[PDB]
């Protein structure tokens, strides 16, 4: 268990309004970034041996790297080169005889193939990016309303791990899977960067397409790994968006393709809710339609708390405009509520483009002052692909 | 009914 | 291209810039007065690109000869204006700046908004240009400001207009001209700004910031800042000018939590209540009273918190047992333990282990002079007389954080401070610097004067002796103290010295320096004498306690570079050093939190002396104060192969979780305790972290933070420093024979409650919205300094960085922040 | 798959095709039924009209008899028909025994018309959920709610149509034995209860009350404007 | 009429009007950025060591010799045995994936050490056997064999007794008392493939059998029996088996059929059909070895792998009755803080047709409720709260305006 | 990108997945700095609300 290796965010400065108090704290984390860089560079000069440099000529160069297979006696073992070959390779004394393992990765001498170093940490690098290292860097005060939906959205992945002693103390095992459901738009996958940039667990991310490799193991291998490094990382998250693409409804399909697929929909089914229990570590996964998921995946015990976003409510709709509209400047004739009230299902994503627009109109008449006609201009210019579709005067 | 199919690929 | 409208206005303002050729009568009053009404016209508008100045590209040279030439009355200004506007779109500031300097007057209103912040900027800029060289250039100046920041004050504007003034390093007019409606916005706004703000302005910001809460009545508000500033005189106007007792009796409730007293005179009404408010009197029948609401009465035993059924009688594990039974008890009133059969369970401690038993005695009943005192007659006259240093400290203990009207705690130690035994005299000295912590008393300071004198005394005697004087004159720099201590220090051999416990001398000369950087060049200039290593050590440490809580980063640039060195005398000079920038930087969240990255980096770059004093370092950045990013960062140490790095990681969880009653931390220190059982100084430690996480069963935080975590508590820094820097040496002073020092935190050790009481000090349960805070800082209107709100019933518990909010408006504060003891007063506008 | 026909029971017991039904009752305006003392007062929102179409051939209150006024939601086509059986059951009644139709009765008979439609297939149900109200009980205000299922309920008060879960929690907290007696009280209580119409225009809210042996009388948009002025002036007491 | 900015416009926009600050501000921000990037580059790089072990562990004398001294010997496997006069045996060796030769032994061996089929190492260059080697134990197979009992017991299985008893008659029963199956000579089938509804018990009716085992169990992944190499994926089959036949009493539980048990169909043109022929190396193995299979889809199992000749037993975990519902929450609340009194039976009406994992959110969430607002104690209020979340949230539409219909 | 299909014996599931890549390419976990996107099509109402 490495820890955690949680993302690396700078802290945040607010005032936004560009004061001087900005300037300050920016200075401020600039100064002790300064001062940083001044020590990591200042200790390589300031900075100015006979026991590794034997070992290291015993080695050589290069070093290839092979399964271990079987310790046939405490100085041989069998270790496969990197082609699927065999090789009876003698095991060297600065080798540990204790982290060699069957199937760990072994460092093997290149002319006479023999054990000289473990390789561990040879986590794919397809499975060695789904890391999230810089933190996203939008906080849960940017997201508006959905305060019924963060809340089941922070009992699964915040507070289990901040306050672990409320839910031993009660019997519950912290609800460890959550599938984040709803209209395109809404916010499903602007919560999963929020709890990015709160967490302090290894928040690793998928895209539900990422882990359909072409070749027919390399499927169910890379979720095989990606849970081993995220239960190798300790507290772990594992936003699987868009899960849709993988786990589809099993279906008796006639192409070989398509059961690869499923071969990796129930590899990510079992790597959940299995034989052996999982450890730490919990999954978001998001998905714009439910309906199309298998009833396994998303059946409780995987999936525990299915957060259904909904289209924004009129009191959400007006708090998401503001996160928007904060670092506008809007003149003082700009009443949102004339755009708000509207029954269109103005959708979270919507917002922010009825709020890019109007900025955007803005440039047209030379203003940097959005007025009240920017918002009505932008509606409805932002408002298409979704034209408007209902029954004809039919019901009254 | 027809079926266009997919593919993988035994290295 | 234009249109009609633009390729017209393009020809229109083409005719006047030509007509100006040559020397017409109509031609420059016609002329100039065109360009001031197209020009004012569009510029006086919404944002729009200004047309006038966008068609308008000439060059003025004809015009600014001609300036000269043309008129020098009326037709000369009128010039400056057009050609004054059109410098402010383009890149011309010093011409810019002084053409309405010396061109037309009129009013800056006039011009436009954007026109308007375009001065400010270059005025600062030509202030700031303007040295002490000429004040001929600064009356015209200085008169601009006077104009443009009442500009600012009406337009919503007091960020640009409060940073308009702090550009000039004049902020004096702020008083004049801010409006009831303004003052939360400016007020605000300096204290936020001040931290970051370098010497000397940020001290005169603090003053400033202070008078504007003068001008309006809000006196709580004062209170806070005058603090901050540590100076008492303008304490004491506030509280002279406080003609309202009830304002006058909350003061005192946010002087005395912050540890400072001011002798009242007899002519201050309710001088006894006020005094015993002050003198902290009333803390315990809360502390008693806040327990009987939380139910936590019942005193808790060691297996408990242990809890040795999950895990798969040496001296030393009964001391952590000992310890345990203080700190997790400790300030309860009762121990299950060391009240009944302690003359038992000491006896199972050898010397040290009895002097530290004993002390717990005093620290299992604080705040109480009679009940303490009373549960202080069973031990200090043991048959191991030796134990008198454990009631000593428990004597002296007992009394820290609280002063009593027949002072004690000189009575009884005073006959023994100059026993001849050695160990005697260490729980005297000790003892009765925690009981008088930053009371400054001249009397006690100077009986403690021939302490350090006494040649008897041996060097473990000085170092206490040295410390106990330093926490008693914690942050006045007491001339005869400092003196003392001063002569003291110079006096010193090089021999003797090189033993652990001169490590505390230099200690004890910072703590008088605690917050005051500009005094401290002479204190390092005395110093200079003695010959190292002691004196680059001591020059360090005095260096370090001269800069507590400023966020100088210059002081932390020049800590870091002392780390950065890679060198044995040169390395109790870096462990002081790591420590140094944890002190200094742990004042601004975000600074404090940048620290951890330069801890963080000392670690992996680091080397042996280093490597110890990052995880003591990370302590004093996050006391009580459960950071998973901090708590995670020392568990990963807390495994490592050097003894020195295990213990240090082990007791920064400890103080980590001071009172937090995390259980993470607990699940964590368990575990810990597994994986260390065969080591006896692990095991000691991780279970001393245990005990440090249930500090008053969480019911306390040794925070040095009160006020919204502005407003410093210097008694308390005083005492996590001693045991920090003490524990750059943990196995001659902790593992050593002083496993008594722990107690040093002691003095910062304070109460963590939301206990509502009505108006007439009944505990009133209002709702109170309590979550993380947030600040109000920049946001316009009504903002809500509460986030993740959790309604609770008072009396309430507030881990550190939550504030409460009053959610009822049946009540409005006489103090605006609302932490520890608040009085509040029945709203009169509320009506049910 | 058990959603293609009426009268094939899903694997849970359910009538799948009259659940689908009372979908067209949530896609119509809103209409509240308030009973009171002496005027059972049964209001229509979403008037929605079309700026150039005359809206007498809209209308959606109906008096099925001389003493009782039925206002529906769900589909006019079907509404239109139902009202049409209503009317001429209640004289039909009438003649077959000489007492006038009571309230109940033609709520028995109209969820006894429905009902017939949704028992076989080959036949659609009725979409309209309609808000029978009639003071015809000879003594006793009495207001019926149908459903397209078959069910009549009787309610004290009602809402039906787009936005019945809104209305209706609003008015059970604001509907007590105090509001309801008076009259003018009552009928304040109803253009609360729709003002909050889906844009809450205050122009679109058509009340219709009927009075103890009185006769229906559909509120002019005259004595309306001063109920919703006059109910804003009694809101205004918030300032 | 959207004229496009020219650039005596753009000039304008963004230099009028701009906060004093704006300038300066943005460019602390961009240093930073910059600043942050340097700042990882010089030590981004962590040291990966290489597992060397302790100094004093060392023979860095004799380790040079190893090197030097001995070679490395691929390993074959000896497919037959010429025997040319039966003195000079020339034995033909497989090299793996290299190739297949007719080798002789280096003098070392013993001629009679080297029989027909055991893995033999020969040397690089001319391939003599120069060392017997002990029979191939799978890296992967061997790590499948839960060798830490699950802690799930059978009092943990609630409302499936008759299916666990039809399940113990079959994978416990045959092997701890083989008299009963004997007398009346009946053949205990050797496997029962658990289907059900997904999340009605099949994998903790699993881990239950796994914990009062006596047995060897062998988890089968699903995911390592497709491997890319083509054969690799029947190769472990056999692996796997033959690690079974090898113990005494040995179960093997193929999780999730489905991976490797699709129904066959012609798409050679494609890897699926090396899926395929590791089945058809499955179907032909299974037909003292008990095998155990869950699949939530049965319908998607071949049909030859469902006949009573390789899965003689095929139990039905069902939704759980209303008597065995109040009993799967019994089972997953005996640890939570709940007051006594709680109507269990209550909430099982409440529950109609629900699975017996969604009994166990009801009490998970029955908590998160008692969590939420600070009540230790787990009332009743919460459940009724919990199964409207957990259960009917979820159930169907079934709702109040549709639902005055049933009274 | 045209709009999702069921997933079964006949529907689009592998354009589908390289359309749920695009879709999270371009509005993702991961926002995207200065690269923008100008499809152009002739019935846009067969493409999935998403995009
Ligand atoms: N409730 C909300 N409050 C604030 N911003 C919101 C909200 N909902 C959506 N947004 C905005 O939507 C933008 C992008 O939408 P988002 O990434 O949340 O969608 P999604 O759930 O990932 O959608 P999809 O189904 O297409 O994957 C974000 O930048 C965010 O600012
Ligand atoms: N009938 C049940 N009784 C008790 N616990 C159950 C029951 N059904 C599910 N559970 C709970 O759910 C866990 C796993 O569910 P289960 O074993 O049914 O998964 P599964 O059938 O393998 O699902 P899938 O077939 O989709 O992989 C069990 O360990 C237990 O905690
Ligand atoms: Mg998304
Ligand atoms: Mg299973």
């Amino acid at each position: 268990t490495k820890g955690p290796d949680a993302a690396s965010k700078l802290p945040l400065v607010t005032p936004h309004t560009q004061c001087r108090l900005k300037l300050l704290k920016l200075e401020r984390i600039k100064d002790y970034l300064l001062m940083e860089e001044e020590f990591i560079r200042n200790q390589e000069q300031m900075k100015p041996e006979e026991e590794r440099s034997k070992v290291d000529d015993l080695r050589g160069t290069p070093m290839s790297v092979g399964t271990l297979e079987e310790i046939i006696d405490d100085n041989h073992a069998i270790v496969s080169t990197s082609v699927g070959s065999e090789h009876y390779v003698s095991i060297l004394s600065f080798v540990d005889k204790d982290l060699l393992e069957p199937g760990c990765s072994v460092l093997l001498n290149h002319k006479v193939h023999a054990v000289i170093g473990v390789l561990m940490d040879d986590t794919d690098p397809l499975v060695t990016v789904m890391k999230v290292e810089k933190a996203p860097q939008e906080t849960y005060a940017d997201i508006g309303g959905l305060d019924n939906q963060i809340q089941e959205i922070k009992e699964s992945v915040e507070l289990p791990l901040t306050h672990p002693e409320y839910y031993e103390e009660m019997g519950i095992k912290p609800p460890k899977g959550v599938i984040l459901y709803g209209p395109p738009g809404t916010g499903k996958t602007l919560l999963a960067k929020a709890v990015a940039n709160q967490t302090s667990a290894t928040f690793l991310r998928v895209v539900g397409s990422e882990l359909i490799q072409k070749y027919l193991g390399d499927g169910p291998k890379l979720v095989r790994e990606l849970f081993r490094v995220a239960e190798e990382h300790a507290p772990s998250i594992v936003f699987i968006d868009e899960i849709d693409a993988i786990g589809t409804k099993r279906y008796d399909s006639n192409s070989g393709g398509e059961r690869e697929i499923q071969r990796t929909m129930l590899e990510l089914l079992n790597q959940l809710d299995g034989f052996d229990s999982r450890g730490d570590v919990k999954v978001i996964m998001a998905t714009n339609r439910i309906e199309t998921l298998d009833p396994a995946l998303i059946r409780p015990g995987r999936i525990d708390r299915k957060i259904e976003f909904p289209l924004p409510d009129e009191k959400t709709k007006k708090r998401i405009f503001q996160i928007h509209t904060s670092r506008m400047t809007l003149a003082d004739d700009v009443t949102l509520d004339d755009l708000i009230m509207a029954k269109d299902d103005l959708s979270g994503a919507d917002i922010k483009a009825i709020c890019t627009e109007a900025g955007l109109m803005a440039l047209r008449e030379r203003r940097m002052k959005v007025t009240n006609e920017d918002f009505k201009k932008s509606k409805e210019n932002v408002l298409y692909k979704k034209q408007e579709g209902t029954p004809e005067g039919l019901y009254l | 009914a027809x079926x266009x199919x997919x593919x993988x690929x035994x290295x | 291209e234009l249109s009609e409208e633009d390729k017209q206005l393009q020809d229109e303002l083409e005719m006047l810039v030509e007509r100006l050729g040559e020397k017409d009568t109509s031609l420059y009053r016609p002329a100039l007065e065109e360009l001031r009404r197209q020009i004012r016209s569009s510029t006086t508008s919404m944002t729009s690109v200004p047309k006038p100045l966008k068609f308008l590209r000439p060059h003025y040279g004809k015009l600014k000869e001609i300036y000269e030439n043309m008129a020098p009355g009326e037709n000369k200004r009128f010039a400056a204006d057009i050609i004054s506007v059109l410098a402010m779109t383009m890149s011309g500031e010093r011409e810019c700046l002084k053409y309405r300097l010396v061109g037309s007057q009129e009013e800056l209103a006039s011009w436009g908004h954007e026109y308007v912040r375009h001065l400010a900027g270059e005025v600062a800029k030509e202030w700031q240009e303007l040295d002490d060289a000429e004040k001929v250039q600064r009356e015209p100046l200085l008169t601009l400001v006077k104009e443009i920041v009442p500009y600012n004050m009406a337009h919503n504007a007091e960020h640009e207009a409060c940073d308009l003034l702090m550009e000039i390093e004049q902020v004096d007019m702020l008083e004049k001209d801010i409006d009831e409606n303004a003052y939360a916005k400016v007020c605000l706004y300096l204290t936020s700004c001040v931290n970051y703000v370098p010497e000397p302005e940020n001290s005169a910001l603090l003053r400033c910031a202070l008078g504007v809460f003068r001008k309006f009545s809000r006196f709580p508000e004062a209170l806070r800042l005058a603090l901050m500033l540590n100076d008492m005189e303008l304490v004491e106007d506030i509280f002279t000018s406080c003609k309202d007792v009830v304002v006058q009796k909350q003061m005192a409730f946010m002087l005395g939590r912050h540890g400072v007293f001011l002798e009242l005179s007899e002519d201050v009404e309710e001088y006894e209540d006020l005094t015993e408010i002050m003198s902290n009197v009333q803390l315990n029948s809360n502390f008693l009273a806040l327990a009987r609401e939380l139910d936590i009465m019942e005193p808790k035993v060691p297996d408990d918190i242990y809890k040795t059924h999950l895990e798969n009688d040496s001296a030393r594990m009964n001391l952590a047992s000992s310890f345990v039974n203080g700190f997790v008890n400790a300030a309860f009133g009762q121990d299950k333990l060391l009240t009944d059969d302690g003359n038992k369970w000491l006896y199972k401690n050898k010397d040290h282990g009895m002097l530290s038993a004993a002390a717990s005695l005093g620290m299992i009943l604080l705040w109480d002079v009679d009940g303490g005192l009373t549960q202080i007659d069973k031990y200090l006259y043991s048959s191991e007389d030796y134990i008198k240093s454990g009631a000593l400290l428990a004597c002296g203990i007992v009394n820290s954080g609280v002063r009593n009207e027949c002072d004690p705690a000189l009575a009884l130690l005073s006959d023994y401070v100059l026993h001849n035994s050695n160990t005697m005299r260490l729980g005297s000295i000790f003892g009765l610097g925690l009981a008088y912590a930053g009371s400054n008393r001249e009397d006690v300071l100077t009986l403690l004067l021939p302490v350090m004198g006494d040649s008897k005394s041996s060097m473990e005697v000085a170092g206490v002796t040295a410390l106990a004087c330093g926490m008693i004159a914690v942050g006045s720099c007491n001339g005869d103290v400092t003196s003392t201590i001063l002569q003291t220090i110079m006096e010193k051999s090089e021999t003797e010295l090189k033993d652990t416990y001169a490590r505390w001398l230099p200690l004890g000369l910072g703590l008088n320096h605690l917050g005051k950087g500009e005094a401290i060049e002479a204190i390092l200039a005395a110093l200079e004498v003695v010959s190292e290593p002691f004196r680059s050590f001591a020059n360090t440490l005095v260096d370090v306690c001269a800069y507590a809580g400023s966020g100088n980063v210059l002081k932390v640039q020049q800590l870091l570079h002392i780390c950065s060195e890679h060198f044995a005398d040169m390395g109790a000079h870096q462990g002081v050093a790591v420590l140094g920038i944890a002190l200094i930087a742990m004042g601004e969240e975000i600074g404090a939190e940048m620290a951890l990255r330069t801890f963080g980096h000392l670690l992996r770059y680091g080397e042996p002396t280093l490597r110890r004093a990052v995880p003591l370092a990370l302590a004093l950045i996050s006391v009580s104060n459960p950071r998973l990013n901090i708590l995670d960062t020392l568990s990963k140490f807390s495994h490592d192969a050097d003894p020195e790095v295990s213990y240090n990681s082990i007791f920064a969880m400890g103080m980590v979780g001071s009172g937090t009653n995390n259980a993470r931390l607990a699940a964590m220190l368990r575990q810990l305790a597994q994986y260390h059982a065969k080591d006896p100084n692990n095991l000691f430690m991780v279970r001393l972290a245990q005990g440090l996480t249930h500090l008053g069963k969480g019911t306390l935080t040794l925070c040095p933070y009160h006020s919204d975590r502005q407003l410093m508590s210097q008694v308390a820094v005083a005492g996590l420093l001693t045991v920090l820097v003490s524990f750059l040496d943990v196995r001659n002073i902790i593992l050593g024979k002083s496993h008594y020092v722990l107690y040093g935190l002691v003095a910062a050790m304070q109460p963590r409650m939301l206990v509502t009481f009505d108006e007439e000090l009944r505990p009133l349960p209002v709702s109170v919205r309590v979550g993380q805070a947030v600040d109000v800082v920049g946001q316009a209107g009504k903002p809500k300094t509460i986030t993740g709100f959790q309604t609770h019933t008072t009396p309430v518990l507030l881990a550190h960085g939550e504030r409460a909010e009053l959610a009822t408006e049946e009540f409005l504060p006489v103090t605006p922040i609302l932490e520890g003891f608040v009085i509040l007063r029945k709203n009169p506008n509320y009506d049910l | 798959s058990y959603d293609r026909a009426i009268t094939v029971f899903s694997p849970d017991g359910h009538l799948f095709q009259v659940e689908y039904a009372q979908e067209a009752v949530k896609k119509g305006s809103t209409a509240v039924g308030v009973r009171g003392r002496d005027i059972v007062v049964l209001g229509v929102e979403k008037k929605s009209v079309a700026k150039l179409q005359d809206e007498r051939t809209v209308r959606k209150i109906c008096a099925l008899d001389d003493n009782v006024c039925m206002a529906f939601a769900g589909l006019t086509a079907d509404a239109r028909i139902v009202i049409n059986r209503a009317r001429v059951e209640c004289q039909s009644h009438r003649l077959t025994v000489e007492d006038p139709v009571t309230v109940e009765y033609i709520t028995r008979y109209i969820a006894s018309l429905k009902q017939r439609y949704t028992q076989s297939n080959g036949r659609r149900p009725f979409g309209i959920s309609a808000l029978i109200v009639g003071f015809d009980f000879d003594g006793t205000p009495r207001l019926y709610q149908t459903d397209p299922s078959g069910t009549y309920h009787a309610w004290k008060a009602n809402a039906i149509g787009r936005g019945a879960k809104s209305v209706r929690e609003f008015l059970e907290k604001n509907y007590t034995d105090e509001a309801i007696e008076t009259d003018d009280l009552t009928i304040k209580l109803v253009i609360k209860a729709l003002l909050e119409v889906v844009q809450s225009g205050g122009k679109n809210i058509e009340l219709a009350v009927m009075r103890r042996d009185q006769s229906l009388k559909i509120l002019n948009p005259e004595e309306i404007e001063k109920y919703v002025a006059e109910i804003e002036k009694e809101k205004e007491e918030n300032e | 009429p959207i004229r496009a900015l020219d650039e005596g416009d753009i000039a304008l926009l963004k230099t009028y009007g701009q906060s004093t600050y704006s300038r300066q501000i943005k460019q602390v921000e961009d240093d930073i950025q910059q600043l942050l990037k340097k700042i990882n580059e010089l030590t981004g790089i962590k040291e990966s060591d290489t597992g060397l072990a302790p100094p004093a562990l060392w023979d860095l004398a004799a380790d040079k010799q190893t090197l030097q001294s001995e070679q490395p010997l691929q390993v074959a496997r000896c497919t037959k045995i010429i025997n040319a006069d039966s003195e000079d045996p020339k034995y033909i060796i497989n090299v793996k994936q290299f190739a297949k030769f007719v080798v002789d032994l280096s003098d070392q061996v013993a001629p009679t050490d080297i029989e027909e089929g055991m893995r033999v190492g020969v040397d690089r260059n001319k391939y003599q056997i120069h060392i017997p080697l002990p029979p191939k134990i799978d890296p992967t197979v061997t790590m499948m064999q839960v060798e830490e009992k699950p802690d799930v017991t059978y009092s943990d299985v609630g409302g499936c007794k008759e299916q666990i008893e039809k399940l113990r008659e079959v994978v416990e029963t045959p092997l701890l008392h083989p008299e009963r199956f004997v007398n009346l000579g009946i053949e205990p089938p050797k496997g029962v493939l658990l289907f059900g509804p997904p999340g009605t018990g099949k994998t903790l009716c699993a881990r239950a059998v796994a914990n009062r085992t006596d047995a060897c169990f062998i988890r089968v992944i699903g995911s390592e029996l497709v491997q890319k190499y083509v054969g690799e994926g029947a190769r472990m089959v056999r692996e796997l088996f033959e690690m079974a036949r090898t113990k005494k009493a040995c179960l093997i539980f193929f999780d999730e059929i489905d991976a490797i048990g699709g129904a066959r169909f012609d798409d050679g043109a494609g890897g699926d059909n090396e899926v395929q022929r590791t089945m058809l190396e499955l179907i032909n193995q299974l037909d003292n070895i008990k095998v155990l299979m869950a699949t939530n889809r049965p319908d998607t199992l071949d049909p030859a792998l469902m006949r009573p000749g390789r899965l003689d037993r095929k139990i039905e975990f069902s939704l759980p009755d209303l008597e065995g519902r109040t009993h799967i929450f019994k089972i997953h609340a005996r640890s939570m803080s709940v007051e006594r009194d709680i109507r269990f039976e209550l909430l099982a009406r409440l529950c109609p047709n629900s699975t017996g994992a969604e009994i166990r959110s009801v009490c998970t969430e029955a908590g998160m409720f008692a969590i939420r607002a600070r009540r230790k104690i787990a009332t009743e209020k919460d459940f009724l709260e919990a199964v409207n979340k957990v259960i009917k949230s979820y159930a169907k539409f079934s709702a109040t305006p549709r639902y005055m219909t049933y009274n | 990108g045209s709009s999702r299909l069921e997933g079964g014996s006949g529907g689009d599931s592998e354009v589908q997945r390289t359309m749920l890549e695009l879709l999270n390419q371009l509005d993702g976990f991961e926002a995207t700095k200065n690269i923008k996107v100008i499809m152009a099509t002739n019935r846009i109402d067969i493409l999935d609300s998403a995009l």
